């Protein structure tokens, strides 16, 4: 229910590097792998998506979690920090 | 199903259609309406020495409707007694002496003590090159007894005038005379605070007590409040009770598990596993 | 005090040339009768809206230069009246406002308050605790009033009731209203009212004849005197208790903390059966900065936890809470390397903890976690494999060095359109611009180099 | 209360409500501002949990139960209660050549009561000015 | 006006009438007369719209800008209505 | 409780007697008070 407050915005296109940190760090390890296994693009992905995977969902879960506390207070500075705060949350909960 | 905020103002909304009808006495003097439960908190007993009831009542009315219904969870203050008013004895034998009457009085109250507002000199519209802007002041709101005694009744043709002074016992009195209040015998003065249906018990009068420590800085000086009534401290006694028989539970179970597991290592850990298990109750009752 | 509507569009009247004498300025709204402070014939407010902010690109044409330049020339050639122009702040509010309220406990003569009310503004003024200037007393004015004096002797020997006595002074001075007219499909009003000749000269007052009870005109002079004193223009009731509003601050140099606590204590000195209360502004929303250790606290605990969570140890997120400060340092530099920056040229450099460099800095903040995340994670796996610290440190760093770098340097490189924006909230996006950019190059630059060694460094004592 | 100067004003009218004014529910802060140009407010500032729906029925409540105290003067003016924020949105400069400033006060009430106040988002329209009355401009010498 | 003129304050036994149009200067004026607003110094009389606490800044000024768009086709003609304050183009300005 | 019945025939207030409100203010204001105006007492509007 929250209307487009300038700071979500902000996050978005401060967080739109970080969205793509994820996919980064996959495209860049199969990349790395289709080096250095240097095989096919279906089995450099296994070989990728196999060494990487928990490795991504560690930088999910740790910029999910040092970014919900924001959320947690009242007041004009309160609604703004909420705001901005839950905007990215969402944003990280669909980029993992 | 509570919804004290619809119901309350659907009240005064017929209430609001009502006024009119309501007898010309009962208009002035005003219907109330009120979400109110019946039940008392507390009483805050004022007693003084240099005071007395009748004054008390005059104070207690200054630290009462600015500060005492503020308070969160309170939706109702009762004051024991009534605050003081211009109080006119007319005695009905001086009132026939004169060839006068109760209407004689009461409207020479009402021609002789009236709210007036004068204006302003260079208003607007004003002249061109107008240069001062100022109110003007009129009194015509008498003051004191004195002021209402010297109240003309009646001027006779020959320059004298009868007064109300003549007539009548005038001074300071309260408005009823009808509740009597005594702390242990003593003529004391006690405000009852009641709780809105959003009322608590131990936050509420924690915040009354607390709000009326400070009040007291203020006070006209031999002036002290006693909380003699107060079920705040029936709650204090159950979180004392909670904390006491939760350690008596907790260190009982302790040792039966101790005296047969027979070691401390096996049972440290169901001792550490009840906080835990109970703080996470406590979660659940503050989201519900 | 005592202006009228002439005088008061006299002095719009040279703000609207003055402000007709700044090319930033499209157009000037001025209107007479209310300000701030309060309403009446002296009050009056002016809106100078600008032209497009693409138009206004040059050293004197934000709004505060205006201000400043408007405000200058009002001072300098504003006669009869004190103009100043202010600028409106960004969020709370829709200047900066200190509003005390200093109430009577006690029923003591408005005098006497208005008088411990000018010795509280006075002592707060003389001390050190409540920092100089920005001392105004808010409210309105002190106006010279006319006193009409009634000896109810004289109401009793020939006069009148005081009730004719109100009819009479308030019909011929702030009109009547006696009843409803049709006019045009809708019901109007009608109201009487003196002429302008009558109700506008001070010895006119008198001049009125009231109706005596014998169907005779009386005038004021034979019963009333007329005392030219003087009276406040606005009352102030405070929670019920009669106040006043007085100002001091303690800004972009000293904290509130200790100003805010003697003033109590200077409120106790005067009287002892006075007080005091705050109101105000966005400057009040402005205090909520002293929550900080609260908002870290739970930060780090979260952090500290999920990372525990998932990578099953106490170990690594001790290696990964070590480097939240790295990102602090860059964040905290490049906030002060532009306010180094700004202050040498021709600007004045205002930037500053605000709310802006708070949220940027919690993104830093985690982008930093990321990193030491990545690293650290790796290195987690390679010491599994009997892989020495310092090496599997280094294997780790050897291959997570170029991912770092892409998704960092393609961020880095994504806030400086807004470390170089311009134009409407340019301070905001400038403010988040620098915070988060200086903070997460020194910050990645800094973590980088130091996160191997961290893993070396715990996992070598844990 | 056209005639009050600001303690007349404050006593007489603003006082009276005040007094009734914190039975209100949330009521976290009040003030009241009388001044000598006739009019008189009393703000009253709840606790953040926003609902003004509750709070600005609540007020007209105790003001319902306090009319009637209240001058003749300002009975027959009536005492208004709103959910205002003060801050200004925009303003509507209305600008003519035939017409006249009294003129277009008339028109602008035409235009912005139905309508301007009809919509979404907007709890108050203050026009700048004052409709049009039948003014009556006696003459106190030709009285006597 | 006329007809309030001619309203009698006294009836003289002659047959004479002391009418309102001796005492006085009857007509069409305004309810008060203290405020004064001038665009650009020109008299000009502006409306001021302020928000509920449920109010927007782009969807309200829209709609009051459009509205008054539609009602100036009623105007008695020589009417016209300028925006010069508007915080929606801040918004506007935003999402650009 | 036993109270006070004061029956009076309108054949009285036809013949010399009085409106049956003045006899409302009389026994009215003689016996339960009567509300007059407000007073300015100390900074506060009291009753008379």
């Amino acid at each position: 229910g929250m209307s487009i407050n300038v700071l979500t915005m902000f996050a978005m296109i401060l967080v739109i590097g970080i969205v793509v940190d994820d996919a980064i760090v996959v495209v860049e390890n199969v990349e790395r792998i289709m080096a250095g296994e240097g095989l096919p693009p279906k089995e450099a992905t296994k070989k990728a998506m196999g060494q990487i995977s928990g490795a991504v969902i560690g930088i999910t879960a740790v910029l999910i979690s040092v970014f919900v506390p924001l959320a947690m207070f009242s007041g004009a500075a309160g609604n703004i920090y909420k705001q901005f705060a839950l905007t990215m949350a969402s944003s990280i909960a669909f980029s993992a | 199903d509570t919804d004290e905020n619809l119901a309350q103002v659907e009240v005064q909304n017929k209430l609001s259609e009502v006024l009119s009808t309501l007898p010309a006495t009962v208009q002035q003097y005003g219907v109330t309406v009120s979400k109110a439960r019946s039940n008392f908190l507390m009483i805050v007993m004022l007693s003084s020495d240099v005071q007395s009831t009748e004054e008390m009542n005059d104070y207690a009315q200054r630290n009462v409707v600015p500060e005492l219904q503020r308070i969160e969870g309170v939706g109702q203050v009762r004051l024991f007694g009534a605050q003081r008013a211009m109080r006119i004895w007319v005695d009905p034998k001086k009132l026939q002496n004169y060839n006068l009457s109760f209407a004689d009085v009461g409207s020479a109250l009402s021609a002789q003590n009236i709210q007036i507002s004068a204006g302003s000199i260079g208003s607007l519209p004003a002249v061109r090159g107008q240069t001062v802007t100022a109110t003007v002041t009129a009194q015509g709101q008498l003051g004191t007894a004195e002021e209402f005694g010297n109240v003309i009744l009646r001027a006779n043709t020959d320059g004298s005038n009868i007064y109300l002074k003549d007539v009548a016992k005038v001074g300071l009195g309260m408005e009823d005379y009808s509740s009597s209040t005594r702390l242990n015998g003593v003529n004391t003065t006690g405000m009852a605070v009641m709780l809105s249906n959003s009322g608590n018990a131990m936050a509420t009068a924690k915040a009354v007590k607390e709000r009326l420590a400070v009040l007291e800085k203020y006070f006209p000086q031999g002036m002290s409040w006693k909380t003699p009534y107060d079920t705040s401290k029936f709650v204090e006694i159950s979180i004392e009770k909670v904390i006491h028989t939760l350690i008596e539970a907790m260190v009982l179970v302790f040792v039966v598990m101790y005296l047969f597991l027979q070691n401390i290592r096996y049972t440290l850990i169901p001792t550490i596993v009840v906080p835990i298990s109970l703080l996470g109750g406590f979660a659940f009752i503050s989201y519900m | 005090a005592g202006a009228t509507k002439e005088r008061t569009d006299a002095t719009l009247a040279q703000v609207t040339q003055l402000a007709k004498s700044i090319p930033e300025i499209e157009n000037i709204i001025t209107v007479s009768g209310f300000s701030f402070s309060g309403s009446g014939q002296n009050m009056a407010m002016g809106f100078a809206i600008f032209k497009d902010w693409n138009e206004r690109t040059a050293s004197g044409s934000d709004a505060v230069a205006v201000a400043g330049k408007l405000t200058g020339m009002m001072m300098g050639t504003l006669k009869d009246g004190f103009g100043i122009a202010v600028v409106p702040p960004p969020i709370l509010e829709l200047g900066s406002g200190l509003s005390i309220n200093l109430q009577d406990r006690n029923n003591t003569g408005h005098t006497a308050l208005l008088a411990k009310r000018n010795e509280l503004i006075q002592k707060m003024r003389a001390s050190g605790l409540f920092d100089p200037s920005t001392v105004r007393a808010g409210g309105l004015e002190d106006s010279p009033q006319l006193k009409i004096d009634i000896n109810r002797a004289a109401a009793a020997a020939q006069g009148i009731s005081f009730a004719d006595i109100r009819t009479a002074l308030a019909s011929a001075l702030s009109s009547s209203y006696v009843s409803d007219f049709p006019n045009q499909g809708r019901l109007q009003r009608v109201m009487v009212q003196a002429d302008e000749d009558a109700r506008m000269q001070p010895a006119d007052i008198l001049n009125l004849t009231v109706p005596n009870k014998s169907g005779v005109a009386v005038p004021l002079s034979t019963i009333a005197t007329v005392s030219w004193e003087n009276g406040t223009e606005q009352s102030v009731r405070f929670n019920g208790y009669p106040s006043m509003k007085l100002s001091a601050s303690p800004a972009t140099g000293v904290s509130t903390g200790q100003a805010m606590e003697a003033v109590q204590k200077m409120v106790d000195e005067l009287g002892g059966g006075y007080s005091f209360e705050w109101g105000g502004q966005s400057s009040e929303e402005a205090k909520g900065g002293s929550q900080t250790l609260i908002l870290y606290g739970l930060a780090v605990a979260a952090v500290f936890l999920v990372l525990a969570a998932l990578y099953e140890s106490w170990s690594i997120p001790l290696a990964v809470i070590l480097v939240i400060p790295l990102g602090l340092i860059g964040a905290a530099a490049g906030v002060t390397g532009r306010n180094l920056f700004e202050g040498l040229l021709g600007s004045v450099p205002s930037f500053a903890n605000d709310i802006y460099f708070q949220v940027g800095f919690v993104t830093v903040m985690g982008l930093s976690a990321k990193n030491a995340i990545l690293i650290i994670e790796f290195a987690k796996d390679l010491q599994a494999q009997g892989k020495s610290a310092v090496e599997a440190a280094l294997e780790a760093a050897r291959l997570r060095f170029r991912p770092i770098i892409m998704t960092s340097f393609a961020f880095i490189l994504g806030v400086v359109p807004l470390y170089i924006a311009a134009g409407a909230s340019s301070a905001s996006q400038r403010a988040i611009g620098t915070t988060v950019f200086w903070g997460m190059l020194v910050g990645t630059l800094l973590s980088v180099f130091l996160v191997p060694l961290f893993y070396v460094v715990v996992r070598k004592f844990f | 209360y056209p005639g009050a100067s600001a303690q007349v004003m404050e006593g007489s009218v603003l006082s009276v409500i005040e007094r009734n004014m914190n039975g209100v529910e949330g009521l976290d802060y009040m003030s009241t501002s009388a001044d000598s140009s006739g009019s008189g407010s009393v703000s009253l500032t709840f606790t953040p949990d926003t609902d003004e729906n509750l709070a600005q029925v609540e007020v007209q409540n105790k003001l319902s139960e306090v009319l009637s105290t209240l001058p003749a003067t300002v009975q027959q003016y009536g005492v208004t209660v709103s959910k205002a924020r003060s801050n200004f949105l925009m303003i509507v400069m209305l600008s003519s050549d035939v017409q006249s400033t009294e003129e277009m006060n008339d028109y602008a009430q035409r235009n912005v009561v139905p309508e301007l106040q009809r919509i979404e988002g907007v709890g108050q329209v203050r026009l700048f000015g004052a409709q049009r009355a039948m003014r009556i401009w006696v003459d106190p010498k030709k009285l006597q």
